[PDB]
RNA sequence: AUGAGUAGCGAAAGAGGGGUGAGAAUCCCCUCCACCGAAUGCCUAAGGUUUCCUGAGGAAGGCUCGUCCGCUCAGGGUUAGUCGGGACCUAAGCCGAGGCCGAAAGGCGUAGGCGAUGGACAACAGGUUGAUAUUCCUGUACCACCUCCUCACCAUUUGAGCAAUGGGGGGACGCAGGAGGAUAGGGUAAGCGCGGUAUUGGAUAUCCGCGUCCAAGCAGUUAGGCUGGGAAAUAGGCAAAUCCGUUUCCCAAAGGCUGAGCUGUGAUGGCGAGCGCGAAGUUCCUGAUUCCACACUGCCAAGAAAAGCCUCUAGCGAGGUGAGAGGUGCCCGUACCGCAAACCGACACAGGUAGGCGAGGAGAGAAUCCUAAGGUGAUCGAGAGAACUCUCGUUAAGGAACUCGGCAAAAUGACCCCGUAACUUCGGGAGAAGGGGUGCUCUGUUAGGGUGCAAGCCCGAGAGAGCCGCAGUGAAUAGGCCCAGGCGACUGUUUAGCAAAAACACAGGUCUCUGCGAAGCCGUAAGGCGAAGUAUAGGGGCUGACGCCUGCCCGGU
RNA sequence: CUACCCAUGUCCAGGGUGAAGUUCAGGUAACACUGAAUGGAGGCCCGAACCCACGCACGUUGAAAAGUGCGGGGAUGAGGU
């Protein structure tokens, strides 16, 4: 699988800015990228030595405006922890 | 009162599922009427 | 023998059980067991096509060779055990080769006796022989009909049968309820009684004890409504309406003989 | 529109003071008094799908207003090697190559594989935010898998090692009942720690408050329960056989498999009453519904399977086995509610919802009655205390006259002790009936028991003494009994949602069908129920335990 | 939902009642027998959870298209889910 096509966006929360001070970085990946891909993505992109990766996946919130009954697409986020004395990323 | 609809999703989608309505010739007509009408929730 | 019960309640009032004097050991070994899906009448059409059966106590089958197809190899009786699924006690003998098989223990066997199943065995209570060597005037059971299939006719407890004549290709056999049967002479039938001799006179007592044996109860004829049974209706315990009391299906059941008249086994039967 | 501002406002204790705000009986605070507590409390399935979180908003959604929320808005919230489920197995049942050569379809037949509520399996204990936590973090471990390697040992053709979709063992199974062993928890019983000695009279320690600890893993150790072992020989385990299986001798305790716990570590930690910090942190007693464990014994209704496992060879075989280092280890489920106001009930409906935990005092009690931890004041109120309605509370004299009828209601109950009729199928009937003593204080840290080494703790038998009230199981709460009578023998079951019985069922009786491809049944064939059964068995009809009994008519059907 | 049925786990507070046996003593030529202790079987008994609807009362444009209240019958087997 091609490495730059795996991720979609980072996550900007209070959980993010707390854990970005804790040498670990959340990432919003697509639905089917496996855990060993996400580990092997970061070193293929940034070369930063990865401790481990944990994967959540949200479900669809019932957002409705006006009349219609849509549901938001699911988001599969991933928490990636880095090794000690590794290079931080913005 | 043990009311008449006691839902349990495994007991539901194995009677009224898509594959369980794909287990005869008569199972296909149930979907065939459900397609030529214009329904959105096709199976249960 | 048969043990009685003093009436601790109105349940165990007339209740008689056996005492299990014969059954020595309680462990049928693992090599001969078998699983039993209980049925109660239904199979893939799911319909109650045998009435009155369902759900007793669960069972694990004990596989018995009624065939006695081992020849010329001396056996030795080791244990006599219980058997749920039939009326008779069974005996686990040990052959010299170690091929452990079950048999039906006749009335008079003990632990540690010898049984030869070979075709030229000495006649003794428990042995297995073909019919041509067996003489007229002996007590015969495990009688089979098609040669080498395995024991067919006199197999349940308390029972026996008897040879009457040795024509040649046929063998005269007297069965229980006195029926005379011509039998193919290449069948292997064992020699002896069958060894309970008290399974009839077991006064059950409860209704719960003869549910445990896999019986569900029996509603009468003149109680069901006139579509569900052809006796019923009537304004209260009404008599047998239709002449010659019919079954719940359209057949009478008093004197109405039900063999195929053009049965292929006419040649083999003399009396009934 | 009408009824008419009329019925209803869905069980339940709040009142007051501050705060917010235009507005507040309701919203937010504190204070007490409230209510459940074998549940109105914590975990977790089924399901629910964003309700959970914080920040604003009050047009509607709450049977009422409302500043608030299960509502409407913008943000934010679930992290696994291990358990929950997959890549592990398998029953029920189903799907089903061919084949069974089916008025078209099509039930689906073994092979084969689905399918768990089963078996199998590696992980816990402490913090932590406004939401996740046997996943995050900090500690401390294991589990299979792989050598970039390092050490070992053995052997490269009797050549070490591997061990199979094959063989065998083992996994591997129920119900009651009772010791024994240990433990969660419980007592604060002693001792210790810390805090306080009060102003309502008294009590400086003779008193009071609160706290009186810790796994998994590893190392040993153990209550016990199982099971005879050795050696030769093999018509067997489709071939193979050292393993089993039998068969002969030789010894009758050893051995093995097993294990709840125990102690050492783990702990030069972490919790811990208390004010980011942190003390003591023992011993005794009580004692299971959980653990040894279906382990034992007994009864009879005779109590799944296959795979991990272990072993046997077949067969594989030139580098392997052991240890240490280093390394890999995936997807789902994870929020929140889960006796509920987030589910089923048209609703924020007095209903229903499997499972694990289940506190003290009296008590046998999971009864009841207040209470702990913890949760709640539940969504209309205030004000007069009316006819009437209901659930409730008392009635002097009277007791069934009331009435279809003792329907209803009171009366009885607890435990100990004395006493018990007719009949009886000798089991019962019987707790028959009929009455009696129950509290407190003293002889008593009792006679006596348990427990311990003693010290001390629990269990409290009988009496004597005496004080008390009307009463003495003072509260709650747990049989009303006796005489006959038919009908059903009996416990059982149905008229979900009018009708619980005198009906059905029932054991036993009984006549008859039916020789095994039984009969009967499903239904035009098959196929595999009956039955891995075989006249001491299986369908069918007729009655209803037992005891005494079952007579007459074969003309018509 | 329900009616039975099929494989599968699971739950049932305590107290009473005491047979078949067993052993000991006595007894008999010896079994019958007798008395103690033990042992504990039961569609056994009383009573919670839990099922279940009998008897009245309440309800009946009900809290509820079948309930709650005060009591009731089974509650280790033909049992409950």
């Amino acid at each position: 699988k091609d490495p730059r096509d795996v991720l979609k966006r980072p996550v900007i929360t209070e959980r993010s800015a707390d854990l970005m001070t804790e040498k670990k970085y959340t990432f919003e990946v697509d639905v089917r990228a496996n855990k060993t891909e996400v580990k092997d993505a970061v070193e293929s992109i940034f070369g930063v030595k990865v401790d481990k990766v944990n994967i959540m996946n949200y479900k669809g919130k019932s957002k409705r405006v006006g009349r219609y009954t849509g549901m938001t697409s699911r988001r599969r986020k991933a928490i990636v922890k880095l090794t000690a004395d590794s290079k931080e990323i913005e | 009162m043990k009311r008449t609809f006691q839902p349990n999703n495994r007991k539901r989608s194995k009677v009224h599922g898509f594959r369980s309505r794909m287990s005869s010739k008569n199972g296909r007509l149930v979907l065939a009427r459900r397609r030529r009408k214009g329904r959105k929730v096709l199976s249960a | 023998a048969i043990k009685k019960y003093k009436p601790t309640s109105n349940g165990r009032r007339g209740m008689t059980t056996s005492d299990f004097a014969e059954i020595t050991t309680d462990k049928p070994e693992k090599s001969l067991l078998a699983p039993l899906h209980k049925k109660g009448g239904r199979n893939n059409q799911g319909k109650l096509t045998v009435r009155h059966q369902g759900g007793g106590h669960k069972r694990q089958y004990r596989v018995i060779d009624f065939k006695r197809d081992k020849d010329g190899i001396p056996g030795r009786v080791a244990t006599v055990e219980y058997d749920p699924n039939r009326s008779a006690n069974i005996a686990l003998i040990n052959y010299a080769d170690g091929e452990k098989r079950y048999i039906l223990a006749p009335k008079g066997i003990q632990v540690g006796t010898e049984i030869m199943s070979g075709p030229e065995a000495d006649i003794k209570v428990g042995n297995a022989l073909p019919l041509i060597n067996i003489p007229v005037g002996t007590v015969v059971h495990n009688i089979e009909l098609k040669p080498g299939k395995g024991g067919q006719l006199v197999r349940s407890a308390g029972t026996s049968a008897q040879v009457l004549g040795k024509e040649g290709k046929y063998v005269l056999v007297r069965l229980n309820s006195g029926e005379v049967r011509m039998i193919l002479s290449a069948c292997r039938a064992s020699i002896g009684q069958v060894g309970n001799e008290q399974h009839e006179l077991i006064n059950i007592g409860k209704a719960g004890r003869s549910r445990w044996k896999g019986i569900r109860p029996t509603v009468r004829g003149s109680v069901m409504n006139p579509n569900d049974h052809p006796h019923g209706g009537g304004e209260g315990r009404a008599p047998i309406g239709r002449k010659s009391p019919m079954s719940p299906w359209g057949k009478p059941t008093l004197g109405f003989k039900t063999r195929k008249k053009k049965n292929k086994s006419d040649k083999f039967i003399v009396r009934r």
